[PDB]
């Protein structure tokens, strides 16, 4: 009897697509409404696009990092719980039941 | 200088070739990425079938169906993000 | 409500303070505006902090020292980049905007190969020391302890930075053991509930724990629950409260912690008005945790925001006559009290004392919101009753008041195969042998002359300082990560789902890389095309 | 020095009296010299309170203070609980590794600890509760200053800082990470380490020096809590201290010239992520060091720019303070004057030939679409400008007496040289909320009824909106549409009244 | 004159202390301060005015022992 796993990984199942689509929409807006007449505008839009690309890349990578760390901690916690139960099995007498 | 002119034109042609190749590769890769769904549900037995972007609670065993191979063209959220792509889309349709 | 907050007059949809109403209902008036100014609102001091700094440099060894100068900005003059060139590089269109992922190293200092090898060797000490940065702030009484250590053990070679680094090492190493403690299972749960039942039988309690096999509400003494306002359980302690009662409006996904366990630690504090240490505690507008029931029932105390039950305001406003009284059950001489409701009775008591004893308390028919409003102070009051003036059905609770007296007398008297105790009676840490081992390894890494007693001394000092603070961690780092109460198969399913999501994130990353490449290519194409197409139109 | 005649005078060299090493050295020898039976009973302030609490809980105390502290130990004060048999919850297994025989603090070396403590007293007091610049007590605070950049700001309203901070009378605060200590030595030691000189989050607008960073509410849960606690010292009614996830914080900083750039905090405003009340701003603040300089109006115009980019109508939270109302009035007045002047100047181009008989009437919705506020704010602005007339058919009519007065108002307000927003220097896009509304908390079958949701939305497309051109992304492009909507209409003749 | 300490001799012996001992005296007095005593401090200039007839006897004994120790 437990809730659905979808709500546990809320930082990867929900909050990543939000920001990814937001950033892509901003990039499309910039590219579409860039007007070719002004050299300063074009030069600015260049680095805007490049920056948004770098941002979305790093935003993707950070989640991989966090997820690897979480998996490691999970397996360690499983080992610890098993050892703790095995240990506490022997001290059944002290606990008054 | 016509020499500088042709020196610019050659690199221009190479650059537009690379750009078109990148566009096509992104297109096909995203098609495969959105279509890969059915293989895991049809063949451990990780019944979780469904992507992360378009995926919803079908990315959980609460649902069971085999129509997961349905996807339209308004979901190419990685190729839509360019101006040339949407202009060509609206031109051809 | 002032006039500048309103909607409209009669109709217009087509082609010095004034208040229209009163706060709720009234007529137009005026008020001279008070934008006060004390004429001394601020002043600028003359001497900076770095002006009155120390005079002697306590360092004598440089054995693998760049690890310090990497993280600490000791008073050295780096590459003097002219402010004009810094403005040129940080205020030009060539300078992009910043982001929360911009490499937090500034190009003014470039990391050398020796430095990176040193930090790698440091990280290799223990798996919990990767991604490490010093985080402790030396006090003004640690100076004497540093002097004593430097005179006795380390032959006058230890430095402030080394002391701080050791302290943060101990902190991190304890946190990574703290996070994994298994929370609960069936055996200890049964032991806890039986112990609490026996406790309530012996002395009685005010938190609601032990009335039956089920818990209750520490604020309203209720038992039911709905879907709009559930009954959430704290984890530091084991109290249970509802949302609209305790002012819960944000239910987190993992572990919920009461306000006390979040801000302070479970260290047994007391009300400013009631002599106890158990129940649901709320903050006042200064600190000074107060019982969320003492505050409700004391008249002059009232809440500020009726939705959050946040800072308990109006504490100094209570008169001096209340502090003259003294409860007749506990019979201490601290806090506030309330009199019996029946006339001609003048027997006061604290509210937690009244509850624990089991006198007659009744909220009547008003709601929690109306009672915390401070406007029901003018409406009919709540009804608390003395011992002898109890109403029908409620028996004489001399037994209960003697139970309360026995609990308090026991507390006062307590005031007056192989087992290794690992925490003080206040539930604060105690460093084990492995920590001393790590500390000796670190001292060896830095190159000082380490005797094996200095590590034990520093561990004792760390434990005693953490006992002095009260329970709050010295360093401020803390994460909501709570593995804890997870079972085994749950961890297994989590691992499986994590593997799937990671396999997906890989394809996502590849797609993103291709996107970036396309962007760069199109950019260069436009860059060249503009000149190649303007040169033909401009003969020049 | 001149002790003669019953009165003494001494000179300091304050730059030597306030030294650190000398303070500690002198306190070390002062502490034992003063008779240790020199004590009071009434006052219980931070240092002595902490020392007495520790002495009472260690039982190495002495009855000096008659006020009691009761809760000290658990009723089950027993050395046979099951905890001592399974050490450390089991996260260690080697027998010679959880052994705590060489590290238990001894009754012997608790006394050295207490000795260092009671020797550092004078140094602690001088470092904490003595101001550098020249200018029952447990219930109200004792703070008298706040040392933020290098100033000593006075507060206006108390704030729920922790107790050991509220018991002192100088709280030091770092202006780069918003952390608070209660000792100048501690502050120096911490500034020796804090190396990054930029707040978290990304920066979106940068003109000259002024910058505005955008900080989320769930990725930085410490910065935002400290910011709320600080701002509560000046704002009278702000009751969001701890749960700071649903909000989004925009922060204003000034950059100056280790020699790299440093971004000094100067002010902020906060915006709720999702709500259905046409709100635009929850709280705003500029530091007392530099106000009456334009930053408040800058932040207000920036917020309105964000709302118009989001294509809505906005207004601040209603319980307005006095010092804020006195600014919003002026802002509304100047905005209405500016939109009227721009309307005039635009009509002056194509109105070179037609007579004055044709009166082009406009409406509150047009003025709102042009500026950004809501109709009631527009009419308050017009009121402050003295242009509306409900003369004794049409009831209401705007009428200008002379075209010099309004441009005079505008030029005199402009001659102050305040900084203003430049539309093209922004890099932002309205936020999108998934099935969890951007937070990490409450989830049930209620948000689907609240939606006017089940895990079916997941921000499906949000990218095919280019096909329709009814909405306009460029504000200076939608303004021409709003300007040509009702201004080609056949104008009313002027012969109605004279 | 009053108490176990003669204020005249105390003030006289106060004169022979050097500057560091003077700063120490100022710090000792500034630490423990009561509403009755009349002490005035000026931090920019560096002035410190104090009247012995206002101080209590505890600080008087403390100053007596301090100067007695540090004079020789
Ligand atoms: C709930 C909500 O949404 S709003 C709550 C806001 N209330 C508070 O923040 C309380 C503390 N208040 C503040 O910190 C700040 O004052 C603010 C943001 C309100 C505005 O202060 P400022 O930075 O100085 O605004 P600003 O630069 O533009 O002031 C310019 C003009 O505003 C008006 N005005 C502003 N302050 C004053 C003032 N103290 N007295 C008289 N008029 C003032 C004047 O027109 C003033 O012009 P002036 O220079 O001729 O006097
Ligand atoms: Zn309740
Ligand atoms: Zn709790
Ligand atoms: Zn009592
Ligand atoms: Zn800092």
């Amino acid at each position: 009897s437990d809730s659905d796993i979808r709500y546990s990984f809320l930082s990867t199942l929900d909050h990543l697509p939000c920001e990814l689509i937001r950033s892509l929409r901003l990039m499309q807006t910039i590219d579409l409404f860039k007007n070719e007449e002004d050299e300063p505008g074009m030069e600015r839009a260049c680095r805007d696009l490049l920056l948004v690309a770098t941002y979305i890349n790093d935003l993707v990578d950070d989640q991989i990092h966090f997820l690897k760390q979480h998996k490691k901690e999970l397996e360690i916690q499983k080992s610890v719980t098993k050892n703790f139960n095995s240990s506490l099995e022997n001290i059944k007498s002290k606990l008054t039941l | 200088l016509k020499a500088e002119l042709k020196k610019s034109l050659q690199d221009r042609r190479e650059q537009e070739d690379t750009f078109d190749n990148l566009q096509q590769e992104i297109y096909d890769k995203e098609t495969e990425y959105f279509s890969h769904n059915s293989n895991n549900n049809h063949s451990s037995k990780s019944h979780y079938s469904g992507n992360i972007i378009k995926g919803f609670d079908t990315f959980s065993k609460s649902h069971h169906s085999h129509a997961d191979s349905a996807f339209n063209n308004n979901d190419r959220i990685f190729s839509l993000s360019s101006a040339t792509y949407v202009k060509q889309q609206h031109g051809q349709s | 409500k002032l006039r500048e907050e309103k909607h409209f007059q009669d109709f217009y949809p087509d082609l010095s303070v004034q208040t229209k109403e009163l706060i709720f209902k009234g007529r137009v008036t005026t008020e001279p505006l008070v934008l006060k100014k004390n004429e001394v609102e601020f002043q600028k001091c003359k001497i900076t902090t770095n002006e009155l700094k120390g005079k002697k440099n306590p360092y004598c060894v440089r054995f693998n020292e760049s690890f310090i100068s990497r993280y600490y900005h000791i008073n050295k003059v780096r590459n003097r980049k002219s402010y004009k060139q810094q403005q040129k590089e940080f205020d030009g269109v060539e300078a992009p905007y910043f982001t929360k992922f911009s490499s937090k190293e500034a190009p003014n200092i470039t990391i050398s190969t020796s430095t990176k090898s040193a930090i790698q060797k440091f990280a290799s000490i223990s798996p919990n020391l990767v991604n490490f940065k010093p985080q402790y702030d030396m006090d003004e009484q640690d100076e004497l302890y540093l002097h004593y250590l430097n005179k006795r053990y380390f032959k006058d070679q230890m430095s402030h930075e080394i002391f701080e680094i050791l302290m943060t090492t101990l902190e991190t190493e304890w946190f990574h053991i703290e996070k994994h403690i298994p929370s609960t299972n069936s055996l200890i749960a049964r032991h806890n509930i039986l112990r609490d039942c026996k406790n309530y039988e012996l002395y009685g309690s005010d938190d609601g724990t032990g009335l039956s096999m089920d818990q209750a509400c520490a604020v309203c003494l209720g038992t039911d629950s709905d879907n709009l306002n559930t009954i959430v359980f704290c984890d530091g302690c084991d109290i249970a409260v509802h949302q609209e009662c305790y002012g819960i409006i944000f239910i987190p996904e993992g572990k919920w912690l009461c306000r006390r366990c979040m801000i302070s630690k479970n260290n047994f504090a007391t009300c400013l008005m009631c002599p106890s240490h158990t129940g649901a505690f709320k903050q006042t507008d200064t600190g000074s945790w107060v019982h969320n029931i003492c505050a409700l029932w004391l008249p002059e105390l009232y809440f500020s925001n009726l939705h959050y039950m946040e800072p308990i305001e109006g504490v100094q406003n209570v008169s001096v006559s209340r502090w003259k009284l003294n409860c007749y059950i506990c019979k201490k001489k601290m806090g506030a009290c309330i009199q019996c409701f029946q006339r001609n009775c003048f027997t006061a008591y604290h509210v937690t004392c009244a509850r624990r004893a089991g006198l007659y308390m009744s909220k009547g028919k008003c709601t929690i919101q109306e009672l915390a409003s401070n406007q029901f102070s003018q409406k009919y009051s709540v009804e608390s009753f003395c011992h002898k003036h109890a109403p029908r059905g409620w028996q004489t609770s001399i037994e209960g008041i003697n139970k309360a007296r026995k609990y308090f007398s026991l507390l006062s008297t307590l005031q007056t195969f192989n087992k290794t105790i690992w925490k003080t009676p206040n539930q604060t840490p105690v460093a084990p042998h492995v920590f001393a081992e790590i500390l000796q390894k670190v001292v060896d890494f830095f190159g000082l002359a380490n005797p094996p007693a200095g590590a034990f001394d520093i561990c004792k000092y760390w434990s005693m300082k953490r006992e002095l603070t009260g329970g709050t961690p010295l360093t401020a780092c803390f994460e909501n990560n709570s593995l804890g109460s997870l079972t085994e198969e749950q961890v297994q399913t989590r691992i499986d789902f994590a593997n799937d999501q990671l396999e997906d994130l890989y394809r996502l990353k590849e797609l993103t890389t291709l996107v970036k490449k396309r962007t760069q290519a199109s950019n260069s194409l436009s860059r060249s095309r503009k000149k190649v197409f303007d040169i033909v139109k401009s003969p020049q | 020095e001149v002790s003669e005649e019953l009165k003494v005078r001494i000179k300091y060299d304050s730059i030597k009296f306030f030294n650190f090493e000398r303070l500690i050295s002198k306190s070390s020898v002062i502490a034992p010299l003063v008779n240790k039976n020199i004590t009071s009973s009434g006052p219980l302030i931070g240092f002595q309170r902490r020392v007495n609490r520790l002495k009472q809980t260690w039982d190495l105390a002495t009855e000096n203070m008659e006020y009691p502290y009761s809760s000290d130990n658990t009723p089950f004060r027993d050395n046979d609980s099951w905890q001592w048999y399974v050490p450390y919850g089991g996260t260690i297994k080697k027998m010679k590794d959880f052994s705590t025989k060489r590290t238990l603090p001894t009754w012997e070396d608790k006394i050295k600890f207490l000795t260092f403590l009671e020797n550092s007293k004078s140094a602690t007091y001088i470092n904490g509760n003595v101001s550098l610049c020249n200018h029952n007590k447990v219930w109200f605070s004792q703070i008298e200053y706040i040392v933020l950049r290098n100033y000593e700001i006075k507060p206006w309203y108390t704030s729920p800082f922790p107790e050991h901070i509220n018991q002192n009378k100088m709280v030091f605060i770092c202006e780069f990470c918003l952390k608070y200590m209660t000792s100048r030595y501690t502050f120096y030691r911490h500034q020796l380490k804090c190396l990054t000189f930029k707040p978290p989050g990304n920066e979106i607008y940068r003109d000259g020096k002024l910058s505005v960073w955008e900080i989320d509410g769930r990725e930085n849960v410490l910065y935002c809590q400290n910011l709320c606690l600080l701002a509560k010292c000046f704002i009278n009614s702000k009751t969001l201290y701890y749960d700071v996830e649903p909000f989004i914080f925009y922060i204003l900083t000034e950059r100056e010239d280790q020699n790299a750039a440093k971004f000094h905090f100067v002010g902020y405003f906060s915006k709720e992520k999702f709500n259905s009340n046409d709100y635009n701003l929850s709280c705003i603040l500029t530091l007392p060091i530099y106000q009456r300089k334009g930053y408040g109006q800058f932040l207000m115009e920036f917020s309105y720019l964000l709302s118009r980019k989001e294509s809505k109508f906005g207004t601040p939270q209603k319980p307005l303070s006095d010092l804020g109302l006195l600014t919003y009035r002026t802002f509304w007045k100047i905005k209405c004057a500016e939109v009227l002047l721009k309307l005039r100047d635009s009509a002056r181009r194509r109105s070179n030939n037609k007579n004055e008989d044709t009166f082009q009437q406009v409406s509150l919705n047009d003025i709102a679409k042009l500026t950004g506020m809501i109709p009631t704010d527009v009419v308050f602005g017009l009121e402050q400008l003295q242009v509306l007339y409900r003369h004794k058919d049409f009831n209401y009519i705007i009428k200008i007496d002379s075209w010099n007065r309004i441009e005079n108002i505008y030029k005199t307000w402009s001659s102050k040289n305040y900084p203003r927003v430049k539309y093209d220097k922004l890099l932002w896009e309205p936020i999108i909320l998934g099935p969890s509304f951007g937070i990490n908390g409450m989830m049930n079958l209620e948000p689907t009824a609240l939606a006017d949701e089940d895990t079916v939305s997941s921000l499906t497309e949000y990218m095919c909106d280019y096909k329709n051109t009814n909405n306009d992304r460029l504000i200076y492009q939608a303004e021409k549409r709003v300007l040509e909507s009702i201004h080609d209409r056949k104008g009313i003749p002027r012969s109605k009244f004279s | 004159v009053k108490g176990s300490v003669d204020l005249e001799k105390l003030a006289f012996g106060l004169t022979k202390l050097n500057e560091d001992d003077l700063v120490g005296v100022v710090q000792m007095v500034t630490d423990n301060k009561t509403p009755e005593m009349n002490v005035t401090n000026n931090v920019e200039e560096g002035e410190f005015i104090i009247d012995l007839y206002s101080l209590p006897e505890g600080l008087l004994k403390s100053l007596w022992d301090y100067v007695k120790k540090n004079t020789e």
